[PDB]
């Protein structure tokens, strides 16, 4: 799902490309939702440096390893 | 530096054999015993460290050292060599092969060897000179003298040997004092453990 | 092992164990009620879930008002 | 106003604020588990030991920020005179579209995390107007 | 280690742990209410947040009354 701004209207729209590696593009559709809205809602808990998601696992992992 | 003449003279005096004409103990025997004493002294105290930096290829695979006592560090192209072996393992981790004063690398790899080891520079003539600190004189005498006292010249030779053992222990204490004063740090406090 | 077993519950925000008190604190849903606060350690996780729910319902309202 | 004084004043401002930004990045690394130095990690790993890091102050910051998440403060306006009330009750109605937007709680919690981990809190505002006179 | 673990909570102002009491002290929002004081150690942080909120809303009122 790619965010690209149009040239007819000056707003961003999301377009869908179903494709395979080393095969090419299977199906390409542009603005397939009548508003150009991305269907995904993402949230990252505990973003850190080097742009990773940290989670609750890493701070409680050495206690589990010591146990 | 210690001359062999003075070691020999002290041993001759101590053995009640300071007679030029007679020489009940042949000088070959004394030089061999002095070689043995140098062996033991240089092994126990790690007196002589030597560094050899050669190259091993497929043509010549072994590095011939001389008067080897021990290896304390091996580098191959500035890479640490970890284990030591004498069996010529075919493959696996990279180990140092020791073949009784011949050094190679077990799963052989072309390169260079930088080896730190220990040496004798043993003597063969009475007119030679032992390149050791003068403080090492008494440990050479008292150690070679215990090697000769156990010829059965007298019925009380072993008690005399026992006395010379304590004298040798004191001489070794002096030598350790000297070595610490030379090749050790002048520190008066320890450092805190950092983990 | 017992110390790290207690520290495992401590590090995940499960100290001040009042979850059973907090769920009985959410009985009053009358007209105008707040969160009726219990825990503090897990509040980052609850806030991230709240923000993702707000984004989800914004996208769902944008779909419902369009299709 | 040209490139010369902009570059010189940026250099003077960046070099005199490097010792605090380094401590800010150290604090953000300590908050995200990176608490041991490189030589201590090497000393631990040379003995075949697994380095255990007790992130005991992440739960402290999480407790204070958990207090601040539900106690998010807004600012209401009150009239000074009696005639200002029709102004203020207007403006309190106009600040609600600034309050109940999605970015408000995110910016406030990021602000409190930056004020607690480090020392700085920076919040910018913008007056964007998209397409329909909004 | 236990002493420094208690001193970590002490040095951050989390002594007098009454945060759960303090959030239930903020139920009365009736007409004219004060802070309804709990903690003292974290009050510098709360005051700095209050002053930055006052500056933020002064700038926001100056934008709203202008645009």
């Amino acid at each position: 799902w790619y965010k690209e701004y149009n040239e007819e209207t000056q707003s961003y729209e999301w377009n869908r490309y179903l494709w395979n590696r080393n095969t090419g593009i299977y199906k390409s559709e542009k603005k397939p939702f009548k508003n150009g809205a991305c269907p995904f809602i993402v949230s990252k808990l505990y973003t850190d440096e080097l742009n990773n998601y940290y989670g609750l696992f890493r701070d409680i992992k050495p206690m589990q390893d010591f146990i | 530096m210690i001359e062999v003449s003075e070691v020999i003279a002290k041993v001759r005096e101590r053995l009640n054999d300071n007679e030029v004409g007679n020489y009940e103990i042949l000088d070959s025997v004394l030089v061999e015993n002095i070689n043995q004493a140098l062996l033991k002294i240089c092994l126990e105290f790690r007196l002589k460290k030597a560094i050899t930096r050669s190259l091993i290829t497929e043509e010549e695979r072994f590095l011939t050292l001389n008067n080897l006592l021990g290896i304390e560090s091996v580098k191959l192209d500035k890479k640490e060599i970890e284990s030591r072996n004498t069996i010529e393992k075919d493959t696996g981790e990279l180990e140092l092969l020791i073949l009784s004063d011949r050094i190679s690398v077990t799963p052989f790899k072309i390169g260079e060897l930088e080896v730190v080891y220990y040496t004798y520079e043993e003597i063969r003539n009475i007119l030679e000179t032992i390149k050791l600190p003068k403080i090492c004189l008494d440990v050479l005498v008292y150690s070679v003298l215990c090697n000769l006292l156990e010829i059965p010249n007298n019925e009380t030779n072993f008690s005399v040997l026992a006395n010379y053992k304590q004298l040798l222990k004191l001489a070794k204490d002096n030598l350790t004092n000297y070595l610490s004063l030379m090749y050790s740090k002048n520190i008066h406090f320890s450092k805190v453990v950092r983990v | 092992a017992e110390q790290k077993r207690q520290l495992l519950r401590l590090l995940a925000g499960l100290n001040d164990e009042s979850l059973g008190m907090a769920v009985n604190r959410q009985s009053g849903v009358a007209i105008a009620q707040r969160k009726e606060s219990g825990l503090m350690g897990l509040q980052t996780f609850l806030k991230a879930t709240d923000d993702m729910d707000r984004l989800i319902f914004r996208l769902a309202v944008s779909f419902i008002c369009e299709y | 106003m040209d490139f010369t004084t902009l570059q010189n004043d940026f250099t003077n401002d960046y070099q005199k604020a490097l010792i605090a930004n380094n401590e800010f990045l150290e604090a953000k690394k300590y908050y995200n588990g990176n608490q041991l130095p490189q030589d201590v990690l090497n000393i631990i790993l040379e003995r075949g030991q697994t380095p255990i890091i007790e992130n005991m102050f992440k739960v402290i910051v999480n407790k204070i920020l958990g207090y601040k998440i539900e106690s998010i403060s807004e600012i209401r306006l009150s009239p000074k005179q009696e005639e200002d009330r029709a102004l203020s009750d207007l403006l309190n109605s106009l600040l609600q579209v600034f309050i109940q937007q999605e970015n408000y709680d995110k910016s406030m919690i990021e602000r409190d995390k930056n004020l607690l981990i480090g020392g700085l809190g920076v919040i910018q505002l913008w007056v964007s107007q998209d397409k329909d006179k909004n």
